[PDB]
């Protein structure tokens, strides 16, 4: 019975941390969109259109 | 707490140091990002004490002194508006160092144009 | 660090190797107050007993039973379970008990047994082979006996069949013991079948009258109305104990609490099912669950080609429950504080960073 | 002893809407400022429970088949409801579980009861006749207990036999309405749990009657069935249910 | 028998989505890229090369 | 459409909610990748016959 929760909590904490993994790419994503609009939009004026 | 269940965890390997480690990336890739981010100067530029900008006013986006948080009104209103085993670490950076480093890249773009994110 | 690296040689930075507990130190288990025992007073000591071949049964039920008592008793000169353990009657839980009560000869008290033959079990009181419960029985030459003889105690000599289990016979129906003809009128072979004991006093152990009590327990789909008691201890507030209340069991710090909760309610749960608020059931307050203070046990240090000095982060343990110094992340164990502000070489979180120059935060 | 009520006028039962009535804690447990979706036997939003009335003729006390759940409700004055009738075939072959209100306390037995066809209660304008049962048997559980009693007192009961539990929710509601049941909101509270342990697929309401033949106090009861469902229920920040959300009833709901 | 069968459509299904959700990663990333191109090619003239 | 596979399945908790969730969050993202790409104007505008 103690192995059926362990292999339940473990699909589970497995599934969380992939999906961390996942939300932890796009926001890595939209950081780096976001220090590029800092050192373009910000130190400096940008030619490149919206 | 359970004994039994974690001497019956061991027959299951590494799963929990790669799962502590994949969460320990994330941890430190957050702060990463926020240093890539609002970190892009190394001066931390002040305003002069008179705002003498020929009629541009930015009250709004520099900090207030009368405030402790040493926040701007806009950045204020920002803050306002965003409301077992499990731990929470911190950021490295507080909301007043990065409030910190915004009055100094505003402080830069004001005072001295883009010439302070090409050199001095 | 080493141990966690599976290296020798460790670079500088800060490493998260272990997992600090708060240690649970006392066992509190709180359950509520041991009321409406059941009746055995008026059941093994009552005023006058019954006979055998009518046995009196007394119904135990929607009680709690309190057979430590009963068995520490040293009147009982018999006390032989059969289905159960002495020692685990406490602890199990019965839907009820029937208790048989009668008065034999001394000489029958064996014969009040599983597989057992004799007159008192085939024609007065039969036990099944799968019998469940325990048969006590104690002498009773100072009450029942009489100097004139005790002749109230009847008991079954004769019938046609064996009893089936938990069978009474009150009849007084002739018996026949050959082959002629009896209505009811007694012969040379015709005998009524109930015949009075002779206890008195002047008689030695085992024909003095034993007063036999038959606890037989049943397991049905009904609800165990019957349990044993419950040995509440002391509470012990403002530690990491573990809890045991009502068997709702955990571990925590228990605090008084200013939640008011209504008066059906008994435990408190948060957003995410937790248990967080608890009712003692002996004395009706209010107590918040403060989960004990587990941490990340972090160890920060510089290289081992550099220096072996090593300091340690208790993430979100405050210094007073583990140069120590006090930060939002944690307690720092091995670093000195500094006022002055240096770029960031090991992070530590909120603002506080380590450096090698001794360790310095 | 039994008595056959003759002087009866014949009515087709009556029909009215339970509105967001019949709901009860679930469980034990204290909840503060959270919604809690829970799968229960509930009692349907809006749903359609059976009306009967008491009025000088109309006498209704009929036999139901129980389902898996009973709601109560009873807008009563002058106490003429006094106990409910629980039992399977209802006569001497069965066990049956008898619950009476009389003049001193509530006795609650579990007992091999004769039920007439037609029982009652009967006060002399004082409690003066009892005609509910001819017989008594075997009794197998027995609980005598603190009693738990224009229309002026409203009375909302839920009855659930779950592995062999009596469970009996109840609250006690001031109302000023005359006819119908009032809309609102409240929550029953589990009041005692009973360890009964017998089959139950009928029962029966209990009332009282006037003597001054015999005269039918004013009185109005409902009975609505509890359903396997689910609720969305809202806990204050003292704790106590004030709103619910029938997950099964409309689409915005669910 | 039914409890080995939903652990392995569930296995199967958690795969499934998984790898929706690193494709669905990778389809944003191209549709960003192509939102810009939109915005720097189309409606402007980049000087950026290539 | 089976009731005792979904009776079992209740036992494993919020998986199958994280799952549709999951494919919700991508079905609307690739309208909003759509909208981002091609509805860079808020003008309809239309070349001369
Ligand atoms: C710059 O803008 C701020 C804010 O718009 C101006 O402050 C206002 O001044 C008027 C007149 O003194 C007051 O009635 C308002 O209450 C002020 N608003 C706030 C938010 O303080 C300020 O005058 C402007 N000019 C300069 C030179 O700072
Ligand atoms: C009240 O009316 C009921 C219904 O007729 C009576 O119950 C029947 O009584 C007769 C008497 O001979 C029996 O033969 C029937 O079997 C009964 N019906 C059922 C369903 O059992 C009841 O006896 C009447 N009360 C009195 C006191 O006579
Ligand atoms: C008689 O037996 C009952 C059994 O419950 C016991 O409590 C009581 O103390 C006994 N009486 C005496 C005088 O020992
Ligand atoms: C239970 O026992 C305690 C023991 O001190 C007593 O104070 C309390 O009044 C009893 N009753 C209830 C209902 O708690
Ligand atoms: C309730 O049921 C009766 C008959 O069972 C029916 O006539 C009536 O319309 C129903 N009420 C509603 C609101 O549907
Ligand atoms: C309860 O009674 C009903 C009808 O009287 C019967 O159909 C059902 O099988 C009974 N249940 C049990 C468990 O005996
Ligand atoms: C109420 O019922 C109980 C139990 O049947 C009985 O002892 C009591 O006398 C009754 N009260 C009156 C007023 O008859
Ligand atoms: C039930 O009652 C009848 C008549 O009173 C009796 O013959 C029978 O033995 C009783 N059964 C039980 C189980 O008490
Ligand atoms: C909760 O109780 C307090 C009294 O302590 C009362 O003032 C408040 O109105 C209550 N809240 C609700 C929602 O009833």
């Amino acid at each position: 019975q103690i192995d059926r929760l362990i292999t339940g909590r473990l699909q589970s904490l497995q599934t969380y941390v992939t999906q961390q993994l996942i939300r932890a790419a796009e926001i890595r994503a939209s950081a780096n969109l976001a220090a590029t609009k800092m050192s373009e939009c910000v130190l400096g004026q940008s030619k490149r259109v919206d | 707490d359970s004994t039994e269940c974690s001497n019956l965890l061991l027959q299951y390997g590494s799963f929990c140091t790669q799962l502590n480690r994949a969460l320990t990336g994330i941890a430190v890739e957050q702060d990463k990002n926020t240093q890539e981010v609002f970190a892009q100067v190394k001066q931390i530029y002040k305003t002069p004490p008179i705002k003498d900008f020929g009629g541009f006013n930015f009250s709004q986006i520099l900090p207030d002194p009368s405030k402790p948080s040493k926040r701007s009104p806009i950045e204020d209103l920002l803050f306002n508006k965003v409301t077992n085993g499990l731990t929470v670490l911190p950021p490295l950076l507080t909301d007043e160092m990065i409030a910190q480093y915004t009055s100094a890249l505003l402080a830069g773009t004001i005072t001295s144009g883009w010439t302070f994110g090409a050199g001095p | 660090t080493k141990c966690t690296l599976k290296s020798f040689t460790v670079e500088k930075g800060i490493y998260q190797t272990s997992n600090f507990r708060v240690q649970p130190t006392e066992s509190i288990v709180r359950f509520p107050n041991i009321t409406n025992l059941c009746p055995f007073g008026e059941v093994f000591n009552a005023t006058r007993f019954a006979s055998v071949y009518a046995w009196n049964r007394k119904r135990i039920s929607n009680c709690v039973a309190d057979y430590s008592v009963l068995y520490n008793s040293a009147s009982f000169s018999t006390f032989k379970c059969y289905g159960v353990s002495p020692t685990k009657l406490n602890d199990l839980c019965f839907t009820n008990v029937y208790a048989d009560s009668f008065v034999i000869r001394g000489d029958e008290v064996r014969q009040i047994a599983p597989g057992q033959t004799g007159t008192i079990a085939d024609y007065n009181y039969k036990l099944p082979d799968d019998f469940t419960g325990c048969v006590i029985a104690w002498n009773s030459n100072n009450l029942d006996s009489k100097v004139g003889g005790n002749y109230n105690y009847l008991y079954r000599l004769f019938r046609k069949s064996n009893l089936k289990p938990f069978e009474r016979d009150i009849s007084t129906e002739i018996y026949q013991a050959g082959s002629t003809p009896c209505n009811g009128v007694k012969g040379f072979n015709c005998y009524f079948p109930l015949q009075s004991y002779g206890f008195q006093p002047t008689y030695g152990v085992g024909y003095q009258p034993y007063r036999v009590v038959v606890l037989s327990f049943e397991l049905l789909h009904a609800p165990a109305t019957v349990c044993g008691p419950k040995k509440s201890t002391n509470l012990v507030k403002n530690k990491c104990v573990n809890f045991n209340f009502n068997g709702l069991t955990g571990t925590g710090v228990l605090t008084e609490s200013n939640k008011k909760f209504l008066p059906f309610q008994q435990f408190g749960r948060d957003i995410a099912d937790t248990t967080d608020a608890v009712r003692d059931p002996q004395t009706l307050e209010i107590l918040d669950i403060t989960p004990c203070s587990f941490g990340g046990v972090s160890v920060i240090t510089p290289g081992t080609n550099t220096s072996n000095q090593v300091a340690v982060l208790y993430q979100g343990v405050n210094c007073t429950e583990v140069n120590v110094f006090q930060t939002r992340a944690g307690c720092l164990i091995g670093a000195e504080h500094v006022n002055n502000s240096y770029e960031c070489d090991i992070p530590i979180g909120a603002g506080i960073c380590a450096s090698y120059q001794s360790i310095i935060a | 002893q039994c008595v056959n009520l003759t002087t009866r006028t014949q009515l087709p039962p009556a029909y009215t809407n339970s509105f967001t009535r019949g709901v009860y804690y679930p469980d034990k447990v204290f909840r503060s400022s959270v919604l809690h979706s829970t799968q229960d036997l509930f009692l349907p939003f809006f749903s359609n429970v059976t009306w009967f009335h008491a009025i000088h003729k109309r006498f209704d006390n009929p036999v139901l088949p129980f389902n898996d759940g009973v709601y109560f409700a009873s807008t009563e004055k002058s106490n003429i409801i006094r106990g409910w009738i629980f039992g399977t075939t209802l006569d001497s072959k069965t066990q049956s579980l008898l619950i009476v209100n009389n003049a001193t306390n509530v006795v609650i037995k579990v007992c091999e009861f004769q039920f007439c066809n037609d029982p009652f209660l009967g006060v002399y304008y004082m409690e003066s006749e009892f005609r509910v049962y001819s017989s008594a048997n075997n009794c197998t559980f027995e609980y005598v207990s603190q009693p738990f009693l224009n229309f002026k007192n409203l009375r909302e009961f839920v009855f659930k036999n779950i592995d062999g539990y009596f469970k009996i929710y109840s609250k006690h509601t001031p109302i000023n309405l005359v006819r119908d049941l009032p809309q609102g909101f409240s929550a029953l509270e589990p009041l005692v749990d009973l360890p009964i342990g017998i089959n139950i697929t009928r029962f029966q309401t209990l009332l009282a009657l006037h003597r001054s033949g015999w005269t039918a106090g004013a009185a109005a009861y409902y009975v609505g069935y509890l359903q396997p469902r689910t609720f969305l229920l809202k806990y204050n920040e003292n704790g106590t249910i004030t709103d619910a959300v029938d997950c099964a009833l409309d689409p915005l709901s669910e």
